[PDB]
């Protein structure tokens, strides 16, 4: 295991952080929030949606090809 | 509401972590009673008549 | 055949996505069981105590115990003898052993009718379903005079006979005793007789939910104003030289 | 005597669209099995497409008045 | 100077959940590690108060589980929790496989390796939890599992006898099973925390897949509060299932006790073995359908030795990505299928996807590896 | 040249109460700590029951 | 602790489930023990410390 | 078995019917008091030899 002050070397970076109590806690989480995951959905919806929809279009012909196969149609 | 009520509430109660955990167990022991019967009030409405507490009176001895 | 047909959805009382059992109904299908299905259907898992504050009172129920012979356990002398019911007894089991269901009731085995609205497929609008869905056989296939008909039931053919005709008793209080009347009641029973938790989970139910509405925003409260030191934080970077 | 809510409201669903379009077609093989020597194409089919029909019917109305 | 640091007992708890260097951009994917745990416990709690009333032989075993939710105050909840908490135990487990194979999570190859027998552990549990109530599905599923065990060369039939207590699934079967499903979650927690020991021996992978030493900040109050508010999220999906809908996930034969005679139409697995069972169900051999099913989960092992990426992480992978969704809409595909009967389009599409499993991460994956490599010119 | 480091401007960020460099956060931290305190003894209370 | 009025039913299959968990939870304290105790290593016959003869 | 109706039985089968039973069930029985022989003792050096101080 490691802790803090043995982790690596970092130079020149300076960190600002503010007080819970002297920020809000949302923002602007509306305004900024759904812009944002729009842009998030638009990153991934060519990567993650395609084989689902190849998975659904196979999942319900399969399943019309199931019942449309043991009644006839002549004796 | 003149300094807020949240203001009051801190330096009344939430300033000592003690009077923080009593002011919490003490709003358990409250808010326990106005939820358990206010909530079961809410499912009496959508059930008006088809529980057996309404129906009590129609088999008494 | 093989092929089969799926019961619809009848809107019942309680099936409501947060909605009690119907009270009232519970009471009217014990009797649907107590004259009618109790000759050929065990219900070996609710006792006569279960009744009271459900459907009955605790008076009610004792009478409706008192009204058959129960095999008590063995005296002094060493033999069993029959007393009447009491609040803490089974429901009357018709058959020693399902061999003797087979031999006494045209060939098929009858099921426990205790947990039948969990046990099939569709639940209990499949019971509504195959009692009240009866009909006569289709042209080309004929019924063996041994086993009945019904479209409901998965092999279309075999064993039970349907008794759910108009007025198999008249409902205790002002009641006409129709054939939707009495499948709608047996079943607004069984699922009592399946799950009689059912009120409570759904009362605890909407405690949850109403007990998440507001603990769900107040924790995300908590960890955004905690996480705030970090989502505000800004860095900047100053190499030397 | 007895005035049975489902065969009341029954009637008003067999009278429906899709209804006697799926009674047309177990008909035409009802008169084709009666019909022909001793075949096995059977309308054990045709009969639960109908009560699919129907009874889809039947569960939307059935409980408005039911004691 | 500070009590919570050199205590023999309070130091390792400060060390694996206070002071503990986490990354400061780790997903709410990272939040199923936690949850399992929570998951863990949930069965033991509900476990043990269900071990409490219930029986271990025919004659009793499923009277005993209906006793408990008609009789036992409070007993209904508790056994619905267990039920219920046993397949939201499998959703979080999935997603932390899944999570460790799209961030590269993996090439810790102790910590990695350990999760797999975790993995299956925690189904052989499962397994043996669902035959206790004694219902048919109980039963018939504990022998279509069993049976399968007969094909292993020379040892076939010695092997099944042997974990049978005799020649069916019996009266000895019962017992024994209960036996071991109550120690194995015990043994599981033991694991457990050696797959902490060496996951804290480098600290956690981020979606990046870069290092995060330079950015580490600590477990509380961080991790401690989005491990809260988690958990909370883990109570609704597995209490909206229990309050509302407690059978939605489960068999309807298991509501009527087991016959060694009269077996049923459909053998459905509960949805967590249903890839597994589908993956089995589609190779015709006896021999090759149980080392199918071993290799479906045994695959997991193979992963890190088919890294072939520069990069450790999907997150800049986009052919990688797509080939991962692929495995995740498969997996979906053997899902559903496992829940259906061996007829006319299901053998085929079954087969097929059996086929894409293996030649997906067999073959599919290594490959898009290299040739992202190349594109970066790598 | 450590002389150029001005704290980023966080108005952004700030609790309205806190947003007046010309005035004293006393007169509102409070306020702002009843607020955030609040919200966790209404957790656990909801979490006790 | 009896599940009813005497030690009856209930009992006998709580205690068994008390019975199967308890030895494992024995498991776990006598690890802690065992951690305590390799704090210091272990005593000896006679009391004085063994640093010097280990 | 866990219920009143079967746990002696149980408890016999094993001896009686179980492949080498009556060894694990007194193996058992046997090792729980050995367990207490170990316990008497292991205490009784803590006091003697005032381990207690840890
Ligand atoms: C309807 C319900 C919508 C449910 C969607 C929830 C998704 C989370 C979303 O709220 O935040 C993203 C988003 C903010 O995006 P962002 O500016 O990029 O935030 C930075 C990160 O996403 C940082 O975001 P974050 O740190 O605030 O959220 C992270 C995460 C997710 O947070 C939770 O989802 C929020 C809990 C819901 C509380 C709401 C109360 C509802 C009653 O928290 C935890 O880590 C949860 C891990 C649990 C794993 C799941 C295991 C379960 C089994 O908020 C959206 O605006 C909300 C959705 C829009 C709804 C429109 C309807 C108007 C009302
Ligand atoms: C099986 C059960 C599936 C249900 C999800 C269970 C929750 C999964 C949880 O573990 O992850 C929390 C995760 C938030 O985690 P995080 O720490 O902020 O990191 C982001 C992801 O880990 C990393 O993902 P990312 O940084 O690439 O961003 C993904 C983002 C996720 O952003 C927000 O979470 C989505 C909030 C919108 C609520 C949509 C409600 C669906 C109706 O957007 C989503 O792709 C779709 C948003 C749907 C809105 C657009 C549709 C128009 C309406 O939220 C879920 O992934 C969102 C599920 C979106 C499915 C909606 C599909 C609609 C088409
Ligand atoms: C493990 C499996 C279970 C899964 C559980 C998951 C569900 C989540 C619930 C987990 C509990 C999390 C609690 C929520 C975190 C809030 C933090 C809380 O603990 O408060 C802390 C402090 O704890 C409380 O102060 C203690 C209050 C005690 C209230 C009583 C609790 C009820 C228990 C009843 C006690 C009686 C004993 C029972 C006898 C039979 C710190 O407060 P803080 O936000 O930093 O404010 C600082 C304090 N100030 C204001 C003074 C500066
Ligand atoms: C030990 C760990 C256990 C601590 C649990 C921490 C709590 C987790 C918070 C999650 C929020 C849960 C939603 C809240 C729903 C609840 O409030 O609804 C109330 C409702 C009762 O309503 P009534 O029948 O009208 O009550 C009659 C008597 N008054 O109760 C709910 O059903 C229970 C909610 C279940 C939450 C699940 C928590 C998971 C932890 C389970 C472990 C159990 C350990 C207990 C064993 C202790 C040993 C003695
Ligand atoms: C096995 C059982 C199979 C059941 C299948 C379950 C049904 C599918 C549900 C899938 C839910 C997916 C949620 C959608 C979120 C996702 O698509 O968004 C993409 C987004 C991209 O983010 P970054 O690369 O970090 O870039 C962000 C930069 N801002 O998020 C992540 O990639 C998603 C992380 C993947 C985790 C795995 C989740 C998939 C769940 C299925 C389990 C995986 C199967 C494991 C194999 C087990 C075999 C024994
Ligand atoms: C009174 C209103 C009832 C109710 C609610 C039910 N029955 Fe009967 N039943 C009998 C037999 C021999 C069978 C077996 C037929 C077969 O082989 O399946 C049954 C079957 C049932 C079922 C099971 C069908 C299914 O859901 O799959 C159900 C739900 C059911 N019954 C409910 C015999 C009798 C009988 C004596 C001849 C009487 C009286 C009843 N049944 C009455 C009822
Ligand atoms: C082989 C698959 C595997 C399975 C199954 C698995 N683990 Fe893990 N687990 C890992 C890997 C790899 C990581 C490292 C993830 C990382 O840091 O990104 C990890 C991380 C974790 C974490 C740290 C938090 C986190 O999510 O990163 C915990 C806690 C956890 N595992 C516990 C469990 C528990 C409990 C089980 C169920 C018994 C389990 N895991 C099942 C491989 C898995
Ligand atoms: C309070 C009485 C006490 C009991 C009961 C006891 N321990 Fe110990 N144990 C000690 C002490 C004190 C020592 C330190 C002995 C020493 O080093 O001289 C110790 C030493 C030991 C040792 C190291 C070897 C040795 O004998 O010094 C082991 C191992 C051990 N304990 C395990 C156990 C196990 C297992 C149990 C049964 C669950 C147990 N002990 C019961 C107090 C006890
Ligand atoms: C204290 C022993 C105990 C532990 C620990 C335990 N269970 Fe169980 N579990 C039981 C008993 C007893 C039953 C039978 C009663 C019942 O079905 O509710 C059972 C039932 C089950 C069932 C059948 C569910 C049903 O009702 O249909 C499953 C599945 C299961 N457990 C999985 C698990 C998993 C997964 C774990 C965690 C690795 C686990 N259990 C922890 C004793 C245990
Ligand atoms: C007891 O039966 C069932 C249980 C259930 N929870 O669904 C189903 C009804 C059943 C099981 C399906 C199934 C599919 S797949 C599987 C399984 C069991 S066991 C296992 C392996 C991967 C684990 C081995 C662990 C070995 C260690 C002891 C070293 N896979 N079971 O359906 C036939």
């Amino acid at each position: 295991g490691r802790q803090f002050g043995h982790l690596t070397r970092v130079r020149h970076v300076i960190t600002y952080s503010l007080s819970p109590f002297e920020q809000r806690a949302f923002p602007h989480y509306f305004s900024k929030g759904i812009p944002n995951v729009l842009r998030r959905t638009r990153a991934c919806i060519l990567r993650v949606a395609p084989p689902f929809v190849a998975f659904y279009l196979v999942y319900t012909w399969g399943t019309q090809e199931f019942e449309k196969s043991k009644r006839k149609n002549p004796a | 509401v003149a300094p807020t009520l949240t203001a009051r509430l801190y330096s009344l109660l939430f300033r000592r972590t003690s009077t923080f955990a009593l002011t919490i167990v003490v709003g358990a022991l409250f808010f326990e009673r106005a939820f358990d019967q206010g909530a079961d009030a809410i499912y009496e409405h959508i059930n008006e008549g088809k529980l057996w507490k309404h129906i009590k009176h129609k088999y008494e001895n | 055949s093989d092929l089969e047909l799926h019961p619809p959805s009848y809107p019942w009382s309680h099936r409501g996505l947060l909605s009690s059992l119907d009270h009232t109904s519970i009471r009217r299908g014990f009797q649907v069981y107590k004259q009618v299905c109790s000759s050929c259907h065990s219900m070996d898992y609710v006792a006569y105590r279960h009744l009271v504050g459900v459907c009955y009172t605790e008076d009610e129920a004792k009478a409706l115990a008192e009204e058959v012979e129960v095999q008590d356990g063995p005296n002094e002398d060493g033999e069993m003898f029959m007393r009447p019911g009491k609040l803490s007894d089974y429901f009357p089991k018709p058959y020693p052993n399902p061999e003797a269901a087979r031999a006494a009731n045209n060939g098929a085995l009858p099921p426990d009718l205790s947990y039948i609205v969990r046990a099939r497929h569709g639940g209990e609008d499949y019971v509504f379903s195959l009692l009240t869905g009866y009909c006569e056989p289709p042209t080309g296939v004929s019924l063996r005079e041994g086993l009945y008909f019904n479209p409901y039931f998965p092999g279309q053919a075999i064993g039970m006979a349907p008794p759910i005709y108009n007025e198999v008793l008249e409902f205790d209080d002002g009641t006409p005793a129709t054939m939707s009347q009495v499948a709608k009641d047996v079943c607004t029973f069984l699922r009592w007789a399946a799950e009689p938790e059912h009120d409570h989970r759904k009362r605890m139910g909407l405690k949850m939910l109403l007990m998440m509405g507001l603990l769900l925003p107040l924790v995300y409260a908590m960890k955004r104003h905690k996480w705030s030191v970090l989502k505000s934080r800004k860095l900047a970077y100053r190499p030397p030289k | 005597e007895l005035v049975d809510p489902l065969t009341t409201v029954r009637e008003q669903c067999e009278q429906l669209e899709k209804c006697v379009k799926a009674r047309e077609r177990l008909e035409l093989c009802d008169e084709r099995v009666s019909s022909r020597s001793q075949t096995e194409e059977d309308c054990t089919e045709e009969l639960l497409d109908f009560l699919h029909a129907r009874d889809h019917c039947v569960a939307h109305k059935l409980f408005n008045s039911l004691k | 100077t500070n009590i919570r640091k050199s205590h023999p007992l309070m130091k390792i708890v400060n060390n694996a959940f206070i002071d503990l260097p986490a990354p400061s951009n780790i997903s709410s994917w990272w939040n199923f590690g936690s949850l399992l745990g929570i998951c863990l416990i949930l069965q033991i709690l509900t476990g043990l108060f269900l071990a409490m009333h219930y029986t271990s032989d025919t004659t009793t075993a499923f009277s005993s589980v209906t006793h408990i939710c008609r009789d036992v105050n409070y007993g209904w909840i508790i056994r619905y929790m267990h039920a219920n908490g046993a397949s939201m135990f499998f959703i979080c487990l999935y997603m932390h496989v899944g999570r460790g194979l799209y961030y590269g999570s993996y090439t810790f190859l102790e910590t990695w390796n350990i999760g797999v027998i975790l993995l299956l552990t925690v189904m052989a549990t499962a397994f043996m939890g669902y035959v206790l109530p004694w219902g048919q599905m109980s039963f018939w599923g504990a022998t279509v599992i069993t049976n399968l065990l007969s094909a292993i060369p020379y040892i076939g039939t010695n092997l099944v006898e042997w974990i049978w207590g005799g020649f069916s699934v019996d009266k000895a079967t019962l017992t024994r099973f209960f036996a071991f499903h109550f120690i194995l979650p015990f043994i599981i927690m033991a694991i457990a925390m050696v797959h902490l020991l060496f996951l804290h021996e480098t600290g956690s992978n981020n979606p990046t897949g870069i290092s995060s030493d330079v950015d580490k900040i600590p477990f509380h109050p961080y991790y401690t509060i989005k491990d809260i508010l988690g958990a909370l999220l883990l109570i609704l999906a597995l209490m909206l299932l229990v309050l509302f809908a407690p059978d939605l996930l489960g068999d309807p034969d298991n509501y009527t006790p087991a016959n060694p005679l009269n077996t049923p139409p459909h053998i459905k697995p509960e949805w967590y073995f249903l890839f597994a069972y589908a993956i089995l169900r589609s190779i015709p051999n006896k021999l090759g359908g149980v080392l199918a099913l071993a290799f479906s989960i045994l695959i997991l092992a193979l992963i890190p030795l088919l890294h072939t990426s520069k990069q450790r992480s999907m997150m800049f992978r986009p052919l990688s990505q797509c080939l991962f969704w692929a495995l995740v809409a498969d997996l979906l595909t053997l899902t559903w299928i496992g829940g259906q009967p061996v007829e006319h389009p299901y053998i085929t599409i079954g087969q097929l996807a059996s086929v894409l499993y293996f030649l997906l991460i067999l073959v599919l994956m290594p490959t898009a590896g290299t040739i992202e490599n190349k594109l970066l010119k790598w | 040249s450590h002389t150029d480091i001005k704290v980023p401007d966080f108005s952004d960020y700030r609790r309205p109460e806190v947003l007046d460099s010309t005035k004293s956060s006393k007169e509102s931290s409070e306020a702002r700590k009843g607020f955030s305190y609040l919200v966790t003894a209404t957790t656990t209370v909801g979490v006790a029951y």
